[PDB]
C-alpha cells in the first residue's frame, strides 16, 4: 500500500563499505578491503544482498567468474569503460543524433521568442531572430563528443528511468539489461548495481548511488560540453554573447579521459590526485597574478602537493589491494613509476584549457565534480583523524593567558563600542590602575598602544551574567529533517541486524523496551514528535544543571556524509544552543567572522582539520568567557567536556564494527578502526562559531607580537589574512620584496603562535598571495570578478531538485540554476538556450516518463497545449509549446525565468510583472512593437489574454491568512498550488496524532486558528499585505506555521511516525493531483470563450498595466483596495533611447570606462547594490543585553504594527492585546521599548521578510563600477507632478533596470553604448502615499489566535526582566 | 617613589593573576566534569544560583 | 630610612621568581592514558620537566622532536623548510617538473595498451 | 599617605586572590577518590548551605 | 605601619610555595610517590569558601534585583 521511489541524482554519498560488502558477499572474498566489512557480509548476508546473488544471471557470472573466465574490477574500472562507451551502431548513432538536432532546435525555437521580445523591446533589432537562424544554421550539426556525452547520459538515464518506473509499480523489483548500453550488462536495485563488459571479460560491483554517480558525470559532463558548445557558437556569432570563457571541447575531452585514465590507474585513491589539481588550477592562476616570489613558491608546494598524494595514492592502493580479489588489478604503471607520466600530460592538458586566461582558469574549477566522487571509506576517515584527537597537546601557559587575553579584549572592546559600557566584572580588582581608569571611564587601548603584558592582565578578568539564554525552545532552531543518532545503549540499531552478533541482536530487543519512542526515533523531526514528555523548557533546565555532562547516553555517530556526525537529541539540542548564543549575542563582536612604505601581503589558510587540534585547554580557556557572560557554566565548553568520556564510532549502515561475545556495552568494545575513544573533542561541525572567535581572538594577539594590522575574513573552514605593516624600505629592495618578506616573516610568527596554541600548519593548508583575494571560490583580479559559472549549472537535468519528481518545482530549480549563467557568466543568452534546452528535454521528453505518473502529467500539456493552439489561434501543438514555455509559471505557464530577472533581480510585485512578461512574449505572435504604447490591433490575442486574466468569477477564500502567509497571493484559483498549501492539511492530520502535546495540541487548533486569524484585519479597508504580514510574523501562529512548512516539503508525510521510508499512496495521489491541477491551470485561467462572450475583449488604448494588475489582484480577493503590494513594471514603464534628446526626462545611464567594452573590466565608480533606503527610527535607550533576540525581534515587530497602523480606531486595544499576549507588558511599559519610527510613509520602509531590502541589478557587481546614472532629470518631472508625495516605482530598480540593460545591449551589439536613457510611461506611475487604516481590529480573535497557539510564543517580558532594562 | 614601586608590584600581581586564572579555566578540563568538581573550580553563575534561589524560596509551598 | 625600599626589592624579587616559574610553565592537556583505559588531567609543570616527558616518551604525542623544540622556542628543521625563502621539490616533484616543463611530447604514453 | 595606603589595601585582595586560585589549583591538583569526593561532597554541602541562608533571609517578615 | 608590606613578603612565600607544590605535583608518580598522594596543605576548605563567598556575593545581586520587584 506504498512505494518507494528513489533518487535520480546522488544525494547521499557513495559508500565504500556498501560496495565491498556487496561485492565480497558476491565473490567470496574481500573486494575493495581485508576489513569486518567483507568478513560479515560473507558470513551473514543481508537479504537484498542475497537477492541480487541469486538472480540467475548473477549467478551465470559468478561462474564464469569462479572458473577463471571474467576478473573483477573495482568501479572506477567501469567507470571508464562507461565514459569511453563508443561502441555505437549507426542506428545508435543515428537516433541520438537525430534526437539531439531534435532537443537544439526546439531550445533555440524557444529562445526565439524571448530575445525577439528582448530586441524589440531594447529596439536593437520557426525562428523570428536573425541572429538565431544564423545560430541554428551553426548548430544544425552537434560535434561528436556531445553527441558521445549525450548518448552516454541518454542511455544511463534511461537504464535508471526504467528502473525507477519498475521499482514504483513493484517494490523489490530489479533490472536486468543488456541492450541499452550495448557491451554493458546491468543489474540495478537500490540496494546494489552490478556491471558486467562481456567482450572484456570484466566484472565490477558497486552500490545505487555510484551507479547515480555515473549518470551524474556524464551529465555534468555534457552540460559542460554543452554549454562549451553553445557559448563558442554564440562567441562566434558575436564575441559577447557567449560567456567571458572559451574553451576547446577536444581538449575538455581528453581532460575527461584523461582524469578517467587516472582513476582507472589509481584505484579509488585516484581521486586524491584529483583533488589536489585545485592547487594546480589556483597556480596557474597565481602564475598570471602573482609577483615571481609568490608565484614560485605556491608553484613547487603545488606540485609536492599533488606528488606526494600521487604517491602517498600508490602507497594505500597497494596496500589496500594486498589480500583481496583486486589483487590483480593494479597496473604495471603504478608499480613502475609510469602514471606521472599519465600526470602530467593530464596537467598539461589543463594548463593548455586553462590558456592563461584567467575566465577559463576560474571556470575550470569544475574540473572537481566532473569526475565523480571517491567511495568514502568511512572507517578509514575515523582513523584518520583519530592520530590527531588522541594526540596530547603541549602549551605555555603565557600562550594561553595571550590568547584567553585577547579573547577579554575583544569581548571588552566589543561592549564598549557596542553597548557604550564595559561588561560587569567580578573581580575589577585584578586590574591595575591603567586599566581601571579604562574601566571607570567605559573605555578602550586600541591595540597600537596594548601591550602582551596587558593581555596577560585581561585574561584574569571575570564576568557577571550580561546575556541571556531563552527559558522557552524555539522549535525553529530545534526541529529538522535530518537523522539523529540513536542513544548510546542503541547504538547497535543503527546497523542491520544480520550484521549484528546474536548477543547484541537480543540486547537490542531488550533496551528497546527501556526506550521511550522518542528515541528510538532515529530521526530529528520524529525524535519530537513522539516526545509525549515534553515541554518548552526542557533544554533550559537540562542547560541549568548540567544534566548533559557524564550523561550514559551520549555518543558521538559518524557517517560518511566530510565524515558527518550526531548525537543524541539531548546533546545535539545543547550543541544547537551553544552555537545559536554565540551567533546572536557574541559574533557581533567578531564583524568579520561573518618608512616611506607600507607592506602588504596575505596569509590563506585551509582551517578545515583545525577543529581536530582544539583542546579544552585551548578553546575553553575563552568559552568559559562566553559562560560567564550568560551566566551560565558548561554549555560553551560542552563539547570538550563530553566528547573525551565517549565512544566515537562510525555507523553507517554496512559498515559495523566487531564486537566481541557477549559485550554489549559500546564503551567496553575494543577500540579498532573505525571506533575509538578518548577523542579529544574537535567534532567538526560543532562549536565552529565558537572556534572562528577564537582564531579572531588569535589574529589579534599576532597583530600584537608582530608589530603589525590584520584585517582578516573567515568563512566557513578558511580564513584570508590580510597584513600591513609599515616598514623602511631598504636601498635596493623593491615593494615586492618587502612584501614577500612580510608575508614570510609573518607566515613564521602565525605558525609559531598557532603551533602555540597545539595547531601545527602545514605548507598544504596555508599559502601567501601579494595582494590577490581569492577566497570564498571567487577569483578576483584587479577587482574584476572572474566567475566559475559552469560548475553551477553541472548537475541541471530532468527532475533536479524536487521531491517525488514534482514536476513545477524542477522547472524552477532549473530556472534558478541556469540564471546562474547570466548573473555571473554575464551571458543572457547561453544561460537562456542552455536552460530552453533542459526545460525542453524536461516537459516534452521526460514528462512521459514520470516515476509515479506515467504520462499522465504529459497527456495534461498535451490537453493544455491543445487548449493553447484554439485559444491563440496557433499552427499546431509545437507552437503552443513554444509558447507555453514562454508563460509566467504564475498563469500555469512553463516559464520560470521571468524576463524581469535579467535586467534586475528583485520586484515588490511579481504579478505585474509575469503580466508584462505575458504581453512581451505575445507580442512575438502579435507583432505588437513594444517600443511603442499599447494599441489595439487587429491581431486580438493578447486582447483576449488580458480580458481572461482580469475576467474571472471571484472565488475569495480566507483571504487575509492567505494574504498574511503570502502578500502578493491572488486566491480565486488564479495562481498555481504550491506543496507548502496542499501538503498542509496531510502535515496537520500527521501532527494532531502526534504523541507530543505541543505540537497535536496546536495542530488539532490549527484550522480554528487559521479561522481565527483570517477574520482579525478583515474589518480594515485599505488592506495592507505587508503590514497584515508584520501582524501575522507577531503572532505565535507563524512559529506553528513554519514547523507546518517544514514537514511540508518532506515525502511521505503521512508516514513520518510510521518509521519507514516507504511513501504512502495517500501523497503519491496527492501531489499528482497537485502537478495534474497546476498543469492544467493555464486552460482555468484562460478559457476559449474568454470568461464571457458578452464581455468586450479589454481595450488596450490608454491602459495601464500597474492599474490592470491592481484590479485583478482586488479582483481575485474581492477587495476594495489592496495598497503597498502593486508596483509599475520597470521593465515595463521605462521606454529605452540610446541618444540625446531634446528633454531628458529620464534616467540618464553613462559609460564611464573608456572601452567599447566593459565585461571583464572594472570601472571607476562605486559598486551598485541596489540598497534599500533603511527605516528612519529613534531608538530608545535601554539595556538591550537584558532581552533575548526572540523578545527583542517581537518588540520590534509590534513596533512595526504600531507605525503602521496607528490610524486603527482601535490601535491602542490592539497594541495592548498584542503587548500583554506576547510580551507581558502592557502597551504604555512596551512602547518605551518601540523603536519610533519617524519615517511617515512605511509602504517603502518597512522591512518585512516579504519586501526585497535590496534591488540589486542582474549583473555581478564589479560590472557596475564601469557605469553613472543620474536620475535628476526624471526626479524633477516626477517632484512637478507628485508634489514630492511618495509613489509606488521602486527607485533602485529604475537605476538596477538601467545598469543591467546596458550590459545586455553590450551582449547584443558587441558595442556597450555610451549612454541609455530611460523615459518612463508616467500613466502606469501612482502616488503611493500611507492609507488612513479606518476600521477596527477583532481583538476577541486576536486573543483566541494568541491563546490556541501559546505554545508556541517566544518568552514574556517578566517583571524581573523588565525593571533591569532602564537601570 | 613608594607609590610607583607599588604600582610595579600591582602590575606584576596583575600579570600574575591573569596567568593563574588562565592556569585554572584550563586546569577544570573534562576531568574536573567527570568527578563533579569544574564548578567548584570555576565557580557558580547566576543561573545555577537562580535555580538555587528557586529552590530555597519553594522547598515545599513556600 | 631606607628600609621600606629594601623590603620593596624583596617583593620584587619574590613576583620575579613567581612569574619567572609562570611564564617558564607549561600546561600539558588533558588526555587519554597510556593503554588508554582513561583519561589523565592536564598535568602542569615546568618546561623543562614536560620536554623531558616528551623527550623519554612518559606522555602520548606525536610529534616528538617538534614538541620539544617548540617548547624550547628553537626553530626546527621542518619549521625552517615549512617557512624557506624558496620551496624546493621533492625528487618525484622534479620529475613531474621535467616533465611539464617543455611540451615536446616526451611523455610517450601508450593509453590503447592499458 | 592614603594613596599609599590604597595600594597596599589592594596588594592585600590581590594576594588573597592568588592563594584562592593556588588553593584551588592544589587542591585540585591532588585526584585521590577520596580527595575529589571531598569536594563534590563539600559542593552539595555548600548548595544546601545558599538554600538555608536564602530561606532564612526569606523569613525576615 | 609602612613595614606592614612585610606581610606580602610572608604571603609572596606561600604563594610561591603553593606554585612549587602545585608544579611538583607532577613529579609524584614513579618518583615523589611512596603513597597515594604525598602530604600537602589540602584545604579545599579555603577553596570552598571563596565558592561560599562568591556565590553569595552573586545571590546578593540577584537579590538586590528581585528587591526591586
Ligand atoms: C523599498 O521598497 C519600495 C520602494 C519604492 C520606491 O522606491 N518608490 C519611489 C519613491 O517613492 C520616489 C519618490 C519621488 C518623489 C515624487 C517624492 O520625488 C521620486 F521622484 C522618485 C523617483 C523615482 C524614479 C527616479 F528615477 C527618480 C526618483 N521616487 C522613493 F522615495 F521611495 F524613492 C516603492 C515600493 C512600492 C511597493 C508597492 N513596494 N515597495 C516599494
Amino acid at each position: 500500500a506504498n512505494v518507494y521511489l528513489t533518487d535520480s541524482y546522488l544525494k547521499g554519498v557513495i559508500s565504500f563499505s556498501e560496495c565491498n560488502a556487496l561485492g565480497s558477499y558476491i565473490f567470496n572474498g574481500p573486494y575493495l578491503k581485508n576489513d569486518y566489512t567483507n568478513l560479515i557480509s560473507r558470513q551473514n548476508p543481508l537479504i537484498e544482498h542475497m537477492n541480487l546473488k541469486k538472480l540467475n544471471i548473477t549467478q551465470s557470472l559468478i561462474s564464469k567468474y569462479h572458473k577463471g573466465e571474467i576478473k573483477l574490477e573495482e568501479p572506477t574500472y567501469f567507470q571508464s569503460l562507461l565514459m569511453t562507451y563508443k561502441s555505437m551502431t549507426s542506428s545508435e548513432q543515428i537516433a541520438t543524433t537525430n534526437l539531439l538536432k531534435k532537443i537544439i532546435r526546439r531550445a533555440i525555437e524557444i529562445s526565439d521568442v524571448k530575445v525577439y521580445a528582448i530586441l524589440n523591446k531594447l529596439g536593437l533589432k520557426t525562428i523570428k531572430t536573425t541572429l538565431l537562424k544564423k545560430l541554428m544554421c551553426s548548430m544544425q550539426h552537434p560535434p561528436s563528443w556531445l553527441i558521445h556525452w549525450f548518448n552516454l547520459y541518454t542511455k544511463l538515464n534511461n537504464i535508471l528511468t526504467q528502473y525507477r518506473s519498475n521499482e514504483v509499480k513493484n517494490h523489490g523489483f530489479t533490472l536486468i539489461d543488456n541492450q541499452t548500453l550495448s557491451g554493458f550488462q546491468f543489474i540495478l536495485n537500490q540496494y546494489g548495481c552490478i556491471v558486467y563488459h562481456k567482450e572484456l571479460k570484466r566484472i565490477t560491483v558497486t552500490t545505487y548511488n555510484q551507479f547515480l554517480t555515473w549518470k551524474d558525470i556524464s551529465l555534468s559532463r555534457l552540460n559542460v560540453c554543452l554549454i562549451t558548445w553553445i557559448s563558442n557558437c554564440l562567441n562566434t556569432l558575436n564575441k559577447s554573447l557567449g560567456l567571458r570563457c572559451g574553451f576547446n571541447n577536444v581538449i575538455l575531452t581528453q581532460l575527461f579521459l584523461y582524469g578517467d585514465c587516472i582513476l582507472k590507474l589509481f584505484h579509488n585513491e585516484g581521486f586524491y590526485i584529483i583533488k589536489e589539481v585545485e592547487g594546480f588550477i589556483m597556480s596557474l592562476i597565481l602564475n598570471i597574478t602573482e609577483e615571481d616570489q609568490f608565484r614560485k613558491r605556491f608553484y613547487n608546494s603545488m606540485l609536492n602537493n599533488i606528488t606526494d598524494a600521487a604517491n602517498k595514492a600508490q602507497k594505500n592502493l597497494l596496500s589496500r589491494v594486498c589480500h583481496t580479489l583486486l589483487d590483480k588489478t593494479v597496473s604495471d604503471n603504478i608499480i613502475n613509476g609510469r602514471w606521472i607520466i599519465l600526470l602530467s600530460k593530464f596537467l598539461k592538458l589543463i594548463k593548455l584549457a586553462g590558456d592563461n586566461n584567467l575566465n577559463n582558469l576560474s571556470e575550470l574549477y569544475f574540473l572537481f565534480r566532473i569526475f565523480g566522487h571517491p567511495m568514502v571509506d568511512e572507517r578509514q576517515a575515523m582513523d584518520a583523524v583519530k592520530i590527531n584527537c588522541n594526540e596530547t597537546k603541549f602549551y605555555l601557559l603565557s600562550s594561553l593567558s595571550m590568547l584567553r587575553g585577547a579573547f577579554i579584549y575583544r569581548i571588552i572592546k566589543g561592549f564598549v563600542n557596542n553597548y557604550n559600557r564595559w561588561p560587569t566584572l567580578r573581580n575589577a580588582i585584578v586590574l591595575p590602575l591603567r586599566w581601571l581608569t579604562y574601566y571607570k571611564l567605559n573605555t578602550y587601548p586600541s591595540l597600537l598602544e596594548l601591550t602582551e603584558r596587558d593581555l596577560i592582565v585581561l585574561s584574569g578578568l571575570r564576568f557577571y551574567r550580561e546575556f541571556r539564554l531563552p527559558k522557552k525552545v524555539d522549535l525553529e532552531m530545534i526541529i529538522n529533517d535530518k537523522a539523529i543518532s540513536p542513544p548510546k545503549n542503541l547504538i547497535w540499531t543503527s546497523f542491520p541486524r544480520n550484521y549484528m552478533p546474536s548477543h547484541i541482536q537480543n540486547y537490542i530487543e531488550h533496551e528497546k523496551l527501556k526506550f521511550s519512542e522518542s528515541d528510538k526515533s532515529r530521526r530529528v523531526l520524529e525524535y519530537y514528535l513522539r516526545d509525549n514528555k515534553f515541554n518548552e523548557c526542557d533544554l533550559y533546565n537540562c542547560v541549568v544543571n548540567q544534566s548533559y555532562l557524564n550523561n550514559p547516553n551520549h555518543v558521538v555517530s559518524l557517517t560518511g556524509k566530510r565524515m558527518f556526525a550526531m548525537q543524541p537529541g539531548m546533546f545535539r539540542q545543547v550543541q544547537i544552543l551553544a552555537e545559536k548564543m554565540i551567533a546572536e549575542n557574541i559574533l557581533q563582536f567578531f564583524p568579520e567572522s561573518l618608512n616611506n612604505y607600507i607592506s602588504k601581503c596575505s596569509i590563506i589558510t585551509d582551517l578545515s582539520k583545525f577543529n581536530q587540534a582544539f583542546r579544552y585547554e585551548t578553546s575553553c580557556i575563552c568559552s568559559d568567557v562566553l559562560d560567564e557572560l550568560h551566566g551560565v557554566q558548561s554549555l560553551f565548553s560542552w563539547l570538550h567536556l563530553t566528547i573525551p568520556h565517549v565512544t566515537i564510532i562510525c555507523t553507517y549502515r554496512h559498515a559495523p564494527p566487531y564486537i566481541g561475545d557477549h559485550i554489549v556495552d559500546l564503551n567496553n568494545v575494543d577500540e579498532q578502526s573505525g571506533l575509538y575513544r578518548y577523542h579529544m573533542g574537535g567534532i567538526e561541525g560543532w562549536c565552529q562559531k565558537l572556534w572562528t572567535i577564537e582564531a579572531i581572538s588569535l589574529l589579534d594577539l599576532i597583530s600584537l607580537k608582530g608589530k603589525f594590522s590584520i584585517t582578516a575574513l573567515i568563512n566557513g573552514d578558511n580564513q584570508s589574512i590580510d597584513i600591513s605593516k609599515p616598514i623602511r624600505l631598504m636601498e635596493g629592495q623593491t615593494h615586492a620584496q618587502a612584501d614577500y618578506l612580510l608575508a614570510l616573516n609573518s607566515l613564521k610568527l602565525l605558525y609559531k603562535e598557532y603551533a602555540g596554541i597545539g595547531h601545527k600548519l602545514k605548507g598544504t593548508e596555508t599559502y601567501i598571495s601579494r595582494d590577490m583575494q581569492f577566497m570564498s571560490k571567487t577569483i578576483q583580479h584587479n577587482g574584476v570578478y572572474y566567475p566559475a559559472s559552469i560548475k553551477k549549472v553541472l548537475r541541471v537535468g530532468p527532475w533536479i531538485n524536487t521531491i517525488l519528481d514534482d514536476f513545477k518545482v524542477s522547472l524552477e530549480s532549473i530556472g534558478s540554476l541556469t540564471q546562474e549563467l547570466e548573473y555571473r557568466g554575464e551571458s543572457l543568452l547561453c544561460s537562456l538556450i542552455f536552460r530552453n534546452v533542459w526545460l525542453y528535454n524536461q516537459i516534452a521528453l521526460q514528462l512521459k516518463n514520470h516515476a509515479l505518473c506515467n504520462n499522465k502529467l504529459y497527456l495534461d500539456i498535451l490537453k493544455v497545449l491543445k487548449h493553447l493552439k484554439t485559444f491563440f489561434n496557433l499552427d499546431n501543438i509545437d507552437t503552443a509549446l513554444t509558447l507555453y514555455m514562454n508563460l509566467p509559471m504564475l498563469f500555469g505557464g512553463g516559464d520560470p525565468n521571468l524576463l524581469y530577472r535579467s535586467f534586475y533581480r528583485r520586484t515588490p510585485d511579481f504579478l505585474t510583472e509575469a503580466i508584462v512578461h505575458s504581453v512581451f512574449i505575445l507580442s512575438y505572435y502579435t507583432n505588437h512593437d513594444l517600443k511603442d504604447k499599447l494599441q489595439d490591433l487587429s491581431d486580438d490575442r493578447l486582447n483576449k489574454f488580458l480580458t481572461c486574466i482580469i475576467t474571472f468569477d471571484k472565488n475569495p477564500n480566507a483571504e487575509f491568512v492567505t494574504l498574511m502567509r503570502d502578500p502578493q497571493a491572488l486566491g480565486s484559483e488564479r495562481q498555481a498550488k504550491i506543496t507548502s498549501e496542499i501538503n498542509r492539511l496531510a502535515v496537520t492530520e500527521v501532527l494532531s496524532t502526534a504523541p507530543n502535546k505541543i505540537f497535536s495540541k496546536s495542530a488539532q487548533h490549527y484550522t480554528t486558528t487559521e479561522i481565527d486569524l483570517n477574520d482579525i484585519m478583515q474589518n480594515i479597508e485599505p488592506t495592507y499585505p505587508h503590514g497584515l504580514r508584520v501582524v501575522y510574523e507577531s503572532l505565535p501562529f507563524y512559529k506553528a506555521e513554519k514547523i507546518v512548512n517544514l514537514i511540508s516539503g518532506t515525502k511521505s508525510i503521512t508516514n513520518i511516525l510510521e518509521k519507514t521510508s516507504a511513501i504512502d499512496l495517500t501523497d503519491i495521489d496527492r501531489a499528482t493531483e497537485m502537478m495534474r491541477k497546476n498543469i492544467t491551470l493555464l486552460i482555468r485561467i484562460l478559457p476559449l470563450d474568454c470568461n464571457r462572450d458578452k464581455r468586450e475583449i479589454l481595450s488596450m488604448e490608454n491602459l495601464s498595466i500597474t492599474e490592470l494588475s491592481k484590479y485583478v489582484r482586488e479582483r481575485s480577493w474581492s477587495l476594495s483596495n489592496i495598497v503597498g503590494v502593486t508596483s509599475p513594471s520597470i521593465m515595463y514603464t521605462m521606454d529605452i533611447k540610446y541618444t540625446t534628446s531634446t528633454i531628458s526626462s529620464g534616467i540618464i545611464i553613462e559609460k564611464y570606462n573608456v572601452n567599447s567594452l566593459t565585461r571583464g573590466e572594472r570601472g571607476p565608480t562605486k559598486p551598485w547594490v541596489g540598497s534599500s533606503t533603511q527605516e528612519k527610527k529613534t531608538m530608545p535607550v535601554y539595556n538591550r543585553q537584558v532581552l533575548t533576540k526572540k523578545q527583542r525581534d517581537q518588540i520590534d515587530l509590534l513596533a512595526k504594527l504600531d507605525w503602521v497602523y496607528a490610524s486603527i480606531d482601535n490601535k491602542d486595544e490592539f497594541m495592548e492585546e498584542l503587548s500583554i499576549g506576547t510580551l507581558g507588558l502592557t502597551y504604555e511599559k512596551a512602547k518605551k521599548l518601540f523603536p519610533q519610527y519617524l519615517s511617515v510613509n512605511y509602504l517603502h520602509r518597512l522591512t518585512v521578510s516579504s519586501r526585497p531590502c535590496e534591488f540589486p541589478a542582474s549583473i555581478p557587481a564589479y560590472r557596475t563600477t564601469n557605469y553613472h546614472f543620474d536620475t535628476s532629470p526624471i526626479n524633477r518631472i516626477l517632484t512637478e507632478k507628485y508634489g514630492d508625495e511618495d509613489i509606488d516605482i521602486v527607485f533602485q530598480n529604475c537605476i538596477s533596470f538601467g545598469l543591467s540593460l546596458m550590459s545586455v545591449v553590450e551582449q547584443f551589439t558587441n558595442v556597450c553604448p555610451n549612454r541609455i536613457i530611460l523615459i518612463p510611461k508616467l500613466n502606469e506611475i501612482h502616488l503611493m502615499k500611507p492609507p488612513i487604516f479606518t476600521g477596527d481590529v477583532d481583538i476577541h480573535k486576536l486573543k483566541q489566535v494568541i491563546q490556541k497557539q501559546h505554545m508556541f510564543l517566544p518568552d514574556k517580558i517578566s517583571l524581573t526582566q523588565y525593571v533591569e532594562l532602564f537601570l | 617613589n613608594i607609590t610607583a614601586r607599588l604600582d610595579r608590584i600591582d602590575e606584576k600581581l596583575s600579570e600574575i593573576l591573569g596567568m593563574l586564572h588562565t592556569l585554572v579555566v584550563a586546569s577544570a578540563g573534562p576531568t574536573s566534569a567527570r568527578d563533579g568538581i569544574r564548578d567548584a573550580m570555576i565557580g557558580l553563575r547566576e543561573e545555577m544560583i537562580e535555580k538555587i534561589r528557586t529552590e530555597a524560596l519553594m522547598t515545599n509551598d513556600r
